[PDB]
């Protein structure tokens, strides 16, 4: 059956005005004066190959459809290419709104395992893409040091990075467990 | 208070103001920077919402201006200095050298036929050619020839072929001094140049044109004899797209205002293309359809119903030139909620209205203030639309802001009345 | 001239040839590259900025303080790292409250953000501080190559803040490429995203590979011999994603991917082993 | 204040194009001022009662005049007025006397039923009562919209085909105050 | 994966002009003059409990998206209650 009594109508029960106020107060206030021209969607390269519609994301953020936004997988189709923001005739900070919505979604638990893996790599080694043995050998062969002069080479720098991560609660956000060093 | 008036600008607004002042009995000067009067109305093929011929109705007024006893017409001239105050304005004008004697030239055009140098015609908006000696259009007032020395080579063939002895290669600019009591500024507008909109590709793509260029092309007296042809190969386009709000309602270019007429003339030109070429597909990309004037909503419904013109609500993201020189418009259909990439043989940009070239110089010369949009500002936005805070100076037509022909005509008549009141009182 | 040298992750950990070529090129230009001891992920904006702005800003601010300690501007040759560091810098400089919060977080690390240095891009430094004429003087092997220039999204955008070149039709990278003798070939959707930014590569590999496949189709139709980029994240996307596209759809492009530093090294007759072509998955 | 209780409404809806652009009632013309005065009254309600929520239901926003587009943008940026592109299908009175506007959000592409304490209809402009009597008394013609007809649409906007008789203001058709004032001066 | 190369973009390959001409010639002439106000969808009782959107059907018919229309299950959710037609400001 095509019947579904909740997905095809919008009432006040679907609206969270506090979400919109939070987004605007956090640096996405420009979304207030979007007049829905559709330039952003036409400029969006991901919108051409996925169900992602940035204009509808902006509209939902203005209306206050929190649950519809944060739980939406298409929210993660934006590459932050800024093509929409360069062309918006109302100068809306579209990418800022997208990132704020992604922050809210992550707070709600809509984080992909791969992104959490990247975060865990940063926690453990300070690098989102840590070096592997083959690259170590390549570095040695070409006259560079076996390790780059980064957190890879300085444990105290890694400790500082871990202190920063603990202070911001990022480890709790991705569910990193220090005791076992896993997610 | 002097009982003489100065009207600056020879467009429909200026023509109406000058004729109204002259009919009320006041001696009027008219100053026009172009060789002939008419303004942008003379360049149009038809007018919305009636699709009536623009020149057929404008030319009689131009003739009336040219032969009125109370009007002194000074074309190809510019206001250089304005001093004094209401009733006591001293104005110094410079008449640029035509190198043709206005009193002797009959506008026969033999010199044009014989001239060997080709140069762009300002009346054709960069898509039509004429000679170094030219008459801007057949209905020009005064019907007199003009030589542009940037292109003249001094071959003297025009002198040989001229039977009236009207050619004057030794002419010099002339200084004129007039005393007036009131001034009406009717300097009109220029079309927005969309070259800076790099995504739409004007000036780079071959088959991307503006609305005014389309007006000249569709005009039966235009450079193409009234045929809509692709600039690339000179053949009729089978698919035409129109883009609204080019140069308007866009903060990326500092143009946050509406040009107030592009919707209507876009629809008018689409209807004219359909009338001439019923098999052509015409699509308009719009944000809002602003059919606000009298008969405008009916004009919009007629565009959809009688002509089958397609309307897509979406501001196009980009115009891409294909290798074969066809153009792909990439735009969201916001009502389908989906991105579309449609192909067309020609793309017409609905460019907006901007203040004309040299507007700042004249504004500083007179001493007027400008509004946020860049046009001249009126004394009161509600109750004094044609007055300025400078006593004895009035505004008419698009000089005060974008608007259509009837609005400009009403403003010109009102400005004539407002300027006549002080001259009637006399003190 | 002295400048702090930020490495990032992908360059130093997957493609050391870019780093070696950059070091050699800057030694030849009389610019002292100072290592940023203890630097970490910038962090990659796609994941961290999407997850928590505070953590991203704090890590970027620590990276910036590393350079502030030396009193030197930061130089980056990654569009992602440049975007992250530059955004953090101009967010903390122009926002006192956010600066106070980030400094409160940084306190326990024995660091404080002062907003005393600038974040600069490798191409911008080459164009402004060196100039096309001195870059040209150093060319010893004028190249014969048709290259597709991939600007990357975060080099020029958001242009309101970066103000380096026009994002729609820029020319800086084309000029820097052409002083080497190679020809920058125009192709359809040149300014298109590679698909790796914003964390899309790790979230939905198919979408990012579709971005890359569209770009590669356009580049191949124009005839290019190679792809030139100023972003190791775009470099990795193109290189590894060509192999992934071949594995998934059996489509072969075989278009080598070069960083701008590698192209300059080739045009300047650097030793071949210094380019470390063995790191690249697509044979050059 | 609400007509029902004498209390300030917390939620206000505005409906555009009421009595205009509608062939179901034989009103196929635009009234040309309802968009702007709707936005103006929304801004005034926000000024007096900042806590009030205001939503406008529109088909097109015709902010064509001088400063009108800036006014339109200011309605959103400064006062936080909400714009829904949708011509409401119905207004339903609830038992507690609140009003549910049932309308499609065409840009979301979904039906919405939103509750409001007050609904304001953006009524259009029509010829005044007794217009036909005076028109016959003078001997003037009328245009398709019911207003008086000018001699020529383009070049004689204030004249009529009856010599010595002239039109000024909304008598010739809907328009705002500056346009009417310009027409009055031209008629003079 | 969310990737779908064909469903998320409209080109000339998705358009069948003969379908639009056939529908218009068979008595759907009025759909040419929809102004997409959305009154029909707001009036639709099946529109608020199913994914059926009458306005989008009218738009697709005008555009010529034959395959998207004829294969759509929601096309069969209309009860022919005529409310939309009663309230259409363009008399479609
Ligand atoms: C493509 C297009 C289509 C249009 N179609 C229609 C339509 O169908 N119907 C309609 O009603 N309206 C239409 N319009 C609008 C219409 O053109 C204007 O309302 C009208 O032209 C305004 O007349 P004007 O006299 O105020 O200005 P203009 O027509 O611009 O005339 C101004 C005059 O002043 C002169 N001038 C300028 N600067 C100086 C100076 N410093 N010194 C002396 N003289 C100077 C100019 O050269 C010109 O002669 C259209 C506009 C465009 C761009
Ligand atoms: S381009 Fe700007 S104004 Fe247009 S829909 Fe997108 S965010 Fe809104
Ligand atoms: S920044 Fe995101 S929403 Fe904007 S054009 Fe790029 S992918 Fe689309
Ligand atoms: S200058 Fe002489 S030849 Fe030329 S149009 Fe005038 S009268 Fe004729
Ligand atoms: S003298 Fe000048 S205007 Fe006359 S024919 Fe020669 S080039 Fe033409
Ligand atoms: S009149 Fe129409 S096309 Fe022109 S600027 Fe206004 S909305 Fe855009
Ligand atoms: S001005 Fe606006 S509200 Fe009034 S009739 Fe026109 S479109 Fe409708
Ligand atoms: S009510 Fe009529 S004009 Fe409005 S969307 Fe429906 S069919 Fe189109
Ligand atoms: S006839 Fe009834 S069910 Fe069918 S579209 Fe119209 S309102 Fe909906």
């Amino acid at each position: 059956t095509l019947l579904q009594r909740e997905e095809n109508i919008i009432r006040k029960g679907n609206i969270d005005k506090e979400f919109s106020e939070k987004i605007k107060a956090a640096g996405g206030d420009s979304l207030e004066y979007c007049f829905q021209c559709g330039t952003c969607t036409g400029s969006c390269p991901s919108g051409r190959r996925t169900p992602y519609r940035v204009r509808q994301i902006i509209r939902k953020a203005n209306v206050g459809l929190k649950d519809e936004i944060i739980s939406d997988p298409t929210l993660w189709m934006c590459t932050t290419c800024y093509s929409c923001q360069e062309r918006c005739p109302r100068k809306v900070k579209i990418v800022d709104v997208v990132k704020l919505a992604r922050n809210e979604a992550a707070k709600a638990g809509f984080m992909a395992p791969a992104h959490k893996a990247v975060g865990s790599f940063v926690i453990k080694t300070g690098h989102g893409v840590p070096i592997n043995d083959a690259t170590m050998e390549l570095r040695k062969a070409v006259g560079l040091g076996e390790l780059p002069p980064t957190t890879h080479q300085f444990p105290e720098a890694l400790e500082e990075v871990q202190k920063i991560i603990k202070a911001t609660g990022f480890d709790q956000l991705i569910g990193y467990n220090w005791e076992t060093g896993e997610l | 208070v002097d009982d003489k008036a100065l009207v600056i600008g020879g467009g429909v607004a200026g023509i109406q103001a000058a004729l109204d002042l002259a009919d009320m009995g006041f001696k009027t000067y008219m100053v026009e920077k172009r060789p002939s009067i008419s303004g942008r109305m003379g360049q149009l093929d038809k007018t919305f919402p009636t699709l009536d011929c623009s020149m057929c109705i404008l030319a009689p007024k131009m003739v009336d201006v040219g032969k009125h006893d109370n009007i002194e017409l000074i074309t190809y001239a510019e206001v250089k200095e304005v001093d004094g105050y209401i009733g006591n304005f001293k104005v110094k004008i410079e008449k640029k050298p035509r190198y043709i004697d206005e009193e002797l030239c009959t506008g026969c055009g033999s010199c044009v036929e014989v001239c060997p140098i080709e140069m762009p015609n300002y009346f054709d908006e960069g898509i039509g050619m004429t000679k170094a000696v030219y008459i801007p259009f057949p209905q020009a007032v005064p019907l007199c020839a003009t030589i542009d020395k940037d292109y003249c080579i001094e071959c003297m063939l025009c002198d040989e072929v001229c039977e009236r002895g009207a050619v004057k290669h030794d002419q010099e600019p002339e200084e004129i001094e007039i005393e007036v009591g009131t001034i009406i500024v009717a300097t009109g507008y220029d079309a927005y140049d969309p070259t800076e909109k790099l995504e739409y590709g004007y000036g780079r793509h071959t088959n991307v044109i503006t609305g005014l260029e389309l007006e000249r092309m569709i005009n039966a007296s235009g450079p193409t004899d009234g045929k809509v042809l692709k600039p690339s190969d000179g053949e009729k386009p089978k698919r035409v797209a129109f883009i609204h709000c080019v140069g308007s309602r866009d903060e990326q270019i500092g143009k946050p205002y509406c040009s107030r007429v592009c919707c209507m003339y876009i629809m008018k030109n689409a209807q004219l293309i359909k009338d001439k070429m019923p098999d052509t597909e015409v699509t308009l990309y719009y944000m809002d359809i602003r059919a606000f004037g009298k008969g405008f909503e009916e004009f919009y419904k007629r565009s959809q119903e009688k002509y089958g013109i397609k309307f897509i609500r979406g501001r196009p993201a980009e115009v891409i030139e294909n290798p074969d020189l066809t153009l792909t418009v990439r735009s969201e259909d916001t009502l389908l909620g989906k991105v579309t990439e449609y192909d067309y043989d020609m793309v017409v940009l609905g460019v907006g209205l901007v203040p004309p070239e040299g507007a700042e110089t004249l504004r500083q010369t007179i001493g007027l203030s400008k509004s946020a949009d860049g046009f001249l500002m009126e004394a009161h936005p509600k109750l004094r639309p044609v007055d300025t805070l400078t006593d004895g100076v009035y505004l008419a037509g698009v000089a005060q802001g974008p608007k259509d022909i009837p609005d400009a005509v009403a403003q010109a008549s009102g400005a004539a009345a407002r300027a006549a009141i002080p001259m009637v009182k006399g003190e | 001239m002295e400048i702090a040298y930020f490495l990032g992750c992908i360059m130093n950990n997957r493609y050391p040839g870019i780093e070696k070529a950059t070091r050699v090129l800057f030694d030849k230009l009389g610019i002292e590259l100072k290592d940023m001891e203890g630097a970490s992920c910038c962090p990659a904006p796609g994941v961290f900025g999407s997850f928590d702005k505070t953590t991203w800003a704090a890590i970027a601010a620590r990276n910036i303080t590393i350079a502030e300690d030396m009193g030197a501007d930061i130089m980056t040759e990654c569009n992602g790292c440049f975007g992250s560091l530059f955004e953090t810098n101009h967010l903390l400089k122009e926002d006192e409250e956010m600066k106070a919060k980030i400094n409160e977080i940084l306190k326990e690390t024995g660091r404080e953000y002062k907003g005393e240095v600038n974040v600069r891009h490798f191409a911008e430094v080459l164009y402004n501080d060196v100039g096309l004429d001195k870059l040209s003087e150093l060319v010893e092997k004028p190249l014969n190559l048709n290259v597709a220039v991939h600007y990357g999204c975060h080099f020029l955008k958001p242009s309101d803040e970066i103000n380096i070149d026009n994002p729609e039709r820029p020319t800086i990278l084309d000029e820097i490429v052409e002083v080497t003798g190679a020809k920058s070939v125009e192709y359809k959707d040149k300014m298109m995203c590679c698909g790796a930014g914003g964390g899309v590569r790790s979230r939905d590999l198919d979408v990012a590979l579709d971005f890359t496949r569209e770009k590669l189709t356009n580049m191949k139709e124009a005839g290019v011999d190679a792809i030139v980029n100023v972003c190791p994240f775009c470099h990795l996307q193109f290189d590894v994603g060509q192999m992934e596209i071949k594995d998934k759809f059996g489509e072969e492009f075989d278009i080598p991917v070069l960083h701008l530093a590698q192209l300059l090294g080739l045009a300047m007759g650097l030793p071949k082993e210094d380019l470390v072509v063995d790191a690249h998955q697509v044979c050059v």
